[PDB]
C-alpha cells in the first residue's frame, strides 16, 4: 500500500502460538457454548454451555462445598489437571463460593461418563443481576455475544469431553484466562 | 533496533524497528504493540524448567486495554485482536512510526480506506518527525552560546 | 478571574447525575450512619452504622455461613436486589468470610420487620487490627473519620429502611462502591 | 477539540477543549479531569440494553489516584472532590490550560490565593506553550538543509 | 567515580528502617526456612518452613474450616497479633480456603507448645500445579529458588517461635508482604 | 529540588535532587528510585494516630515492577533491590540525571563496568540535555515572530 511519493503502509502479523502452547486456552463453538483446553496435545477439555436443561438435581446430586475436587472420578487419568482447570474456569468466572450460589455436581453412583458441574443462574435463584454476572463474565472470557440478548430456568454447565477440534484456540482467550489466573503455575 | 525471530511473525521475513520508533512504547499505555513486543521478549528470554509467565502476565499485558478492545468487540466496534499491527514506512530512508493495531469488525479486517484518517496523518507525522529530529540533533551537538556569537 | 492583562482562570463544574442514576450509591449522615441506595428510584436503603449496642445474639440469632440470602424475608418484593445491595456491600468492605469474624443475622421468627446483620468489631473478638480495617475501610468508602478517633463492644450494623431522602447522593462514593465491585452488573 | 454536552456541565453553556490541551491526558496519570472525562465519554458513548459500566470502571476510573484523595480528605489536607476543575485560558487566541481540579478543605472550595503559585506558573506555561509551539511548528515544515543553505 | 573530565558517577543508598519499622517483614534463613516478624520489637515470630516429614495428621489434628483462630491457645497474650499476623501470611500466599487444600493445625490437647499450621503441598493431594504455585509463591514473598530446583511427601508449615534474630530484616520482602495484604491495618 | 532528609540516607549528607531531573519520574514507570521516593515522602508527610501505608502502598509502589525485579533476582540475572541508586552529576554545574537502580547479582552489587554503557550513554544525554534546555529556554521567551524580523 502506497500512501505518498516516499511512503508506503506496512503491516506484520503475529504468531503466538509458541507463546500459549504449554498454557491453559479456549474458544468458542457458538455463542453458548465453549471449550477450555489444558494445553495443545491434551485430549480431553471442559465445554462450559448455556443451558436451558436442568442435567443436576439438588436431591439427586452432589453440592459443591469446598470439595470440586470430588467432582471427578479418582480413576481418571488426567484427574488432577481435570480439577486444575475446572479451578483455572471459576477463577476466570471471579466466582465466589462464599456469595454465589452453590454449585451442583454429579452423584458419585452416575452411570454417564463425564463430570457435570452445574450454577444455576435462573433469575431469582441468586442475587438480582447474578445471571448478567455470569453471561457477561462469559462475554469477557470467549467474546459471547449472550449477554446481549433476550425468565426461564438457565445453567451454566460445565462437563468434560474428548479433544476433537471443536474449535481453534485463540490466544486472546488465553490471555484473559491467564489474566484472571495470575500467579497459578502453568506451562510444562 | 530490536527485531523478531522468524517464528514470531508469519511472513518468514526478518523485521526490525528501530530504537526511535520503540521508544514511545513506554509512554503509551493504549499500544497493543508493546504489549506483544513485552511478551514476546519474556517468551524467547525464557526459551533460552519452570515457565514464569503467570506471574508476569500483569507486568505485560495491560488487564484494561484488553478489557477495551474486548468490550469493544461485544458492542459491534472495531476493536484490536492483537493479531495484525499496520506501521507507516519511509522506504527510502527506512524510518518508521510505532505499529498500530489493525482493527476488525464482523470477524472481518477493517480496510484501509475505513481508517484513512489514521494512517495519512500519522504519515504526516513521520515525515514532520524526520523534519524535527534534525533539529534536535543540531542542537544537542552546538551549544546556545555559538549561535549567539554569529549573531554578533 | 483574571490573571494577567492577556490571560484569565475560569472553571467548569461536572454534573454526575446521568452517570450514575442507575447505579448503587452511598451517602453519610454523620460518621457513624451511612446509607447504600439500589439506584435513585428505589424506595428502599440499606443504613450501615457503627453501634456500641448489641442488637443481635449468637444464642438467638442466625450466623452468616454461605446463606447471606437467607437473612431477607421471602415476602420482600425487593428481596433480590436487597440479597445483591447487601452483597455489593460486603465486597466493598473487603470482607473475607473465611478468615473475618462470622456476621449474624436475625432469627426467622424476628417480631422487628428489620433485615439486620452484625459484624463483631469489638477489640479481641477478631485478629489484631480488624476493627481498624474496618473503620478506615469505612473511611475509604464513604469519608469516614471514625477510624481517626479514640475497649468496649462496637458492631457494624447494616439494617434495612425506607429511602426518606436521608443525604444528598455522592458520586465519589458510587465510584469507590463500584471500583470495590468490577464485573458485577448493575444499571436499569 | 472535545465538546462537553450540555448535560455534563453546570453552566449551561457549551465548553470545547482543544486537542492541544487533551493531548496531556494520555501521559499523565495523576489528572481527575482525564478521568472524569473518559468516564462521560464512555457514558455518553453507551446513551446513543446492557450497562457496561462496571467492566470499564476500572479502565476509565484509576483507583490509585482515587484512593489518593480519599486519604488526603481523610487526613484534613486539600483534596480532589472530581467535582469542579479550573483552567488557564487565553482569551484573546483561545488556547488553554489542561483543566486541573479545584481543591477542597472542610467542605469548602479553596480560594484564588491559596493555590495562587499553582495557576500563575500555568499561565507563564501556556504563554511558554504559545512561544514553543510555533518554533515545531516551522520546523516541521522547514528541513533543517534549508537554514544550513541560508548560513552560507 | 569519574566518567569524564566533567562529569562524575555517583550514588545514594536509602535508608527505609524508619518507612518499616512498624510493619509485618520477612526473612530467608535458607531456601527452606523463612521468618515472619510482626514488627521489630515483637518477641516472638512465625517461621514457615519446606518439610517433607508429617508432623500433623487428618486422624490426630484439627482441620482448619473459618476458625483459624482457634488454633493458637487463648492463654497466649500476643493471640490476637499471632491470629493477624498468620492471616497475613496466608493472603501473601494467595491461598483460597474455598480450592485450595484444607489446611491442618495441632490438637488442642498437644503437649508440644507451638502452634503449628500445616498445609500438604505432596503432588496429587491438590490440584496439578498447586504444589509449584505454592513454591513459586515462596519465591516471590522471600526470594526463595526453591521452586527452581528438583513425588515424596511434602508440607509448607508454619509454627511459632520466640523471635531470636534469625535473620535481618529485609524491606523488599517488606513490600511484597504489605502488597498481598492492601487495606490491613499494620503500624504502631 | 526535593532534597531528602538525612534518616532517608545512609551517607550522613544532604542529597537534594533537582525538579529537572525529578520531573521524569510521573512519565517513568520503570523506576524503582521514583517509587522510593514516594514512599519517603509519604512517610515523611505521616511522621509529622493511625498509620495509613497499607491503603497507599498499591499507590507508592508498583507491584508490577516489584514483580519483575523479584523474578529477575529468582533467575539469577541483574535486578534491582530497592536500596542502591546511582547517577551521573555534572559536578561544574550540578545538574544531574535521574538516579536508576544499582543492579545486583550473586547478592554482590553490580560493578561499574558491567554495566559501562548504561552510564556513559546516560552522561551524554545529560550533556546533550544541557545543551537542549538553552534554546527552549530561549524559544519560551522570545516568539518566533521577532527572528523573522531578524531574517529581513
Ligand atoms: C461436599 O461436601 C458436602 C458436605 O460438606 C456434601 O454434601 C453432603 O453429602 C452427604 C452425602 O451424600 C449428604 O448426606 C446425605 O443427606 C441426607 C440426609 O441429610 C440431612 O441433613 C442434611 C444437612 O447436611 C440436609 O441437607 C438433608 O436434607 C437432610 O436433612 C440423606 O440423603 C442421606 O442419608 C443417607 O445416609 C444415612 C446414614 O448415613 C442413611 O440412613 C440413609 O438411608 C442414606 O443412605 C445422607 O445422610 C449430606 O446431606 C450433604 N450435605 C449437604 C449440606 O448438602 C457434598 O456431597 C460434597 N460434594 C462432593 C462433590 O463431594
Ligand atoms: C470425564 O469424567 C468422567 C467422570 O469423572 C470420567 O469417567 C470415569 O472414567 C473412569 C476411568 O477413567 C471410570 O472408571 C473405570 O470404570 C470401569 C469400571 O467401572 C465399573 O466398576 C464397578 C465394576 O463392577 C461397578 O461400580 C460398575 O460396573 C462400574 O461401571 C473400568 O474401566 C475401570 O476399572 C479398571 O481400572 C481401574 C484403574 O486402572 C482398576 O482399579 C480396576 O480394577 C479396573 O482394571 C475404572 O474403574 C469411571 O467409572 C468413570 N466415571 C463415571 C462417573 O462414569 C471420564 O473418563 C472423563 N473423560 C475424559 C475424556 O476426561
Ligand atoms: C446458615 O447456615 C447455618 C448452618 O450452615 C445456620 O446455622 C444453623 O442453624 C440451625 C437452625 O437454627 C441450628 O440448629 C439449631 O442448633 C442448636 C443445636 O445445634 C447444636 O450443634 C451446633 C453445631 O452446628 C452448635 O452450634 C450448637 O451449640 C448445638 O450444639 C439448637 O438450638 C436447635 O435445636 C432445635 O432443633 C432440634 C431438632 O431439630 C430440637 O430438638 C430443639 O428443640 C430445637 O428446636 C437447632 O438444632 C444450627 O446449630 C446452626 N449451625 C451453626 C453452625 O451455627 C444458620 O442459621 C444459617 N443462616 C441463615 C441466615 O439462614
Ligand atoms: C426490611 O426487611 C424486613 C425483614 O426482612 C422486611 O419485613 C418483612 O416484610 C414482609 C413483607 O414484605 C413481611 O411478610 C408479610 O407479613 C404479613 C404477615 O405476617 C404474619 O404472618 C403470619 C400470619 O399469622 C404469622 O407468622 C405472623 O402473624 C406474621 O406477622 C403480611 O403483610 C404478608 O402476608 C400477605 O402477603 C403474602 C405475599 O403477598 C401472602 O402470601 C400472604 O397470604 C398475605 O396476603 C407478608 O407475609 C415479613 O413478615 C417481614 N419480615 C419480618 C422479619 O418482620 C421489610 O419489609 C423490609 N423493608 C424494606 C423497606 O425493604
Ligand atoms: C474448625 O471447625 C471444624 C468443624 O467445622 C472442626 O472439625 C471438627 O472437629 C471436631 C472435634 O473438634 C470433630 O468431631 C469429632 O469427630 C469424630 C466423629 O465425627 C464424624 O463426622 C465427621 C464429619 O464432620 C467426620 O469427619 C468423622 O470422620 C466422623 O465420621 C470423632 O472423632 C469425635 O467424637 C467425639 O465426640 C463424641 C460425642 O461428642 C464422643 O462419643 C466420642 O468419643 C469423641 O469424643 C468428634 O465428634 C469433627 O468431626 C470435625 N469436623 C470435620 C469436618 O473435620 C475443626 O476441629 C475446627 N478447627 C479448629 C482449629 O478449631
Ligand atoms: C506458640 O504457640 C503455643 C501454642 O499456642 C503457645 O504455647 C501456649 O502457651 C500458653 C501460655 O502463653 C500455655 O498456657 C499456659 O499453660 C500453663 C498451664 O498448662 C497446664 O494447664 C493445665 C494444668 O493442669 C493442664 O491442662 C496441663 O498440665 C497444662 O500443662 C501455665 O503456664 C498457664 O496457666 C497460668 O496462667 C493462666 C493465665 O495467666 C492462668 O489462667 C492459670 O491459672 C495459670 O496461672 C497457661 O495456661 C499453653 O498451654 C501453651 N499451649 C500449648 C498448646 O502448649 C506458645 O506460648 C507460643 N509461643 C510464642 C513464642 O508465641
Ligand atoms: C434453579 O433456580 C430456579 C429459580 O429459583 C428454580 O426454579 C424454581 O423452582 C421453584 C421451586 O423450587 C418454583 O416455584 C414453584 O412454582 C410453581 C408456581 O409457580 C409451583 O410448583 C410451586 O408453588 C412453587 O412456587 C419456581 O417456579 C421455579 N422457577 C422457574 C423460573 O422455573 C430451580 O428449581 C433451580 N434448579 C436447580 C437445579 O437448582
Ligand atoms: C463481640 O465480641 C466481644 C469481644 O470478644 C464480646 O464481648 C466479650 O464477651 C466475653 C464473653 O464472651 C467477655 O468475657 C467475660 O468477661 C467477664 C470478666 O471480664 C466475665 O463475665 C467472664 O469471666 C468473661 O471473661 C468479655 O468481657 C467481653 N468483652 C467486652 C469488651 O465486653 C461480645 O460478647 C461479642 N458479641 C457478640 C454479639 O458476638
Ligand atoms: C498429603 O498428601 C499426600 C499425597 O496424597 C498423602 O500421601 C499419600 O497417602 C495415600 C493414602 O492416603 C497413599 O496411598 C497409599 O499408598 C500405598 C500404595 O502406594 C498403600 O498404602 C495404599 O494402597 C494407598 O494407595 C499415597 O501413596 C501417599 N502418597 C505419597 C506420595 O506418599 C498424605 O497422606 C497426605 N498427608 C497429610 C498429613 O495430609
Ligand atoms: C483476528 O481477526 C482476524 C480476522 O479479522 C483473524 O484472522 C482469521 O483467522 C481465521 C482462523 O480463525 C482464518 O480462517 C481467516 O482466514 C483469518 N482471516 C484473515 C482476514 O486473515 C485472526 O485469527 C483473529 N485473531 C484472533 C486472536 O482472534
Ligand atoms: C465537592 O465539594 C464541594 C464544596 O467544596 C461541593 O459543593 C457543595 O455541594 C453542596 C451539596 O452537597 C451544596 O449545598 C453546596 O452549595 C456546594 N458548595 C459549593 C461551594 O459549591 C460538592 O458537592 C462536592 N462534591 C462531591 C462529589 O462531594
Ligand atoms: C541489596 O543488595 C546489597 C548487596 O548487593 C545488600 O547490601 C549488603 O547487605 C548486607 C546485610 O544483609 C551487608 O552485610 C553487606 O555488606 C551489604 N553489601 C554491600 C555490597 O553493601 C543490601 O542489603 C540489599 N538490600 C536488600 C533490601 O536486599
Ligand atoms: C457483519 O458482517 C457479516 C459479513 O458480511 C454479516 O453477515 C453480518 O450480518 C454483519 N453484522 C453483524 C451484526 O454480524
Ligand atoms: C477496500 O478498499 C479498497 C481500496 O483501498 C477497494 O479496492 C476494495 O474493494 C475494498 N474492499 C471491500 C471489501 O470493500
Ligand atoms: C473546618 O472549617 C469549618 C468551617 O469554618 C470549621 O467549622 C471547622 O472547625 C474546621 N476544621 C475542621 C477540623 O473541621
Ligand atoms: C554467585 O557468586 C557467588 C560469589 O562469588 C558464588 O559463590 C556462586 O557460585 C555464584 N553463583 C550462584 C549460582 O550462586
Ligand atoms: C570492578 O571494576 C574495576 C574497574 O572499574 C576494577 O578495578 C575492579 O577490580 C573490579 N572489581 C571486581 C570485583 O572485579
Ligand atoms: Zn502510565
Amino acid at each position: 500500500f502506497r500512501i505518498g511519493r516516499s511512503t508506503e503502509l506496512q503491516n506484520i502479523t503475529f504468531d503466538m502460538l509458541k507463546v500459549f502452547e504449554d498454557h491453559p486456552t479456549s474458544c468458542m463453538v457458538n455463542h453458548s457454548t465453549y471449550y477450555v483446553h489444558e494445553n495443545k496435545n491434551a485430549t480431553w477439555c471442559l465445554e462450559v454451555s448455556v443451558t436451558d436443561v436442568t442435567l443436576l438435581m439438588a436431591e439427586h446430586d452432589r453440592q459443591v462445598l469446598n470439595n470440586l475436587s470430588n467432582c471427578v472420578h479418582p480413576a481418571v487419568e488426567h484427574r488432577s489437571r481435570m480439577v486444575g482447570l475446572l479451578e483455572w474456569i471459576f477463577r476466570a468466572l471471579k466466582y465466589d463460593f462464599n456469595m454465589d450460589p452453590t454449585p451442583l455436581c454429579q452423584k458419585q453412583t452416575s452411570t454417564v461418563n463425564e463430570t457435570r458441574v452445574q450454577i444455576n443462574i435462573t433469575e431469582g435463584f441468586g442475587s438480582h443481576g447474578f445471571e448478567d454476572t455470569i453471561l457477561q463474565r462469559l462475554g469477557v472470557l470467549f467474546g459471547s455475544r449472550i449477554a446481549f440478548s433476550n425468565g426461564k430456568k438457565r445453567f451454566l454447565l460445565i462437563r468434560n469431553s474428548t479433544w476433537k477440534n471443536q474449535c481453534e484456540m485463540n490466544h486472546v482467550n488465553s490471555m484473559h484466562l491467564m489474566l484472571a489466573n495470575a500467579g497459578r503455575s502453568s506451562g510444562s | 533496533g530490536y527485531c523478531l525471530e522468524r517464528w514470531m511473525l508469519v511472513t518468514s521475513d526478518l523485521k526490525c524497528f528501530g530504537n526511535t520508533a520503540l521508544a514511545k512504547c513506554n509512554l503509551d499505555h493504549d499500544s497493543e504493540f508493546c504489549d506483544m513486543l513485552k511478551l514476546f521478549e519474556f517468551n524467547k528470554k525464557a526459551i533460552e524448567k519452570v515457565n514464569l509467565l503467570t506471574h508476569s502476565i500483569n507486568a505485560l499485558i495491560s488487564d484494561n486495554l484488553l478489557m477495551k478492545n474486548r468490550l469493544k468487540e461485544l458492542l459491534n466496534t472495531p476493536y484490536c485482536n492483537y493479531t495484525k499491527f499496520w506501521y507507516v514506512n519511509h522506504t527510502a530512508s527506512g524510518e518508521h512510526s510505532l505499529p498500530r493495531c489493525w482493527l476488525v469488525r464482523n470477524n472481518s479486517y477493517l480496510n484501509e480506506s475505513e481508517f484513512r484518517n489514521d494512517w495519512i496523518i500519522e504519515s504526516d507525522h513521520l515525515l514532520s518527525e524526520m523534519l524535527n529530529k534534525e533539529y534536535i540533533d543540531r542542537q544537542g551537538k552546538t551549544p546556545l552560546t555559538l549561535v549567539d556569537i554569529c549573531f554578533w
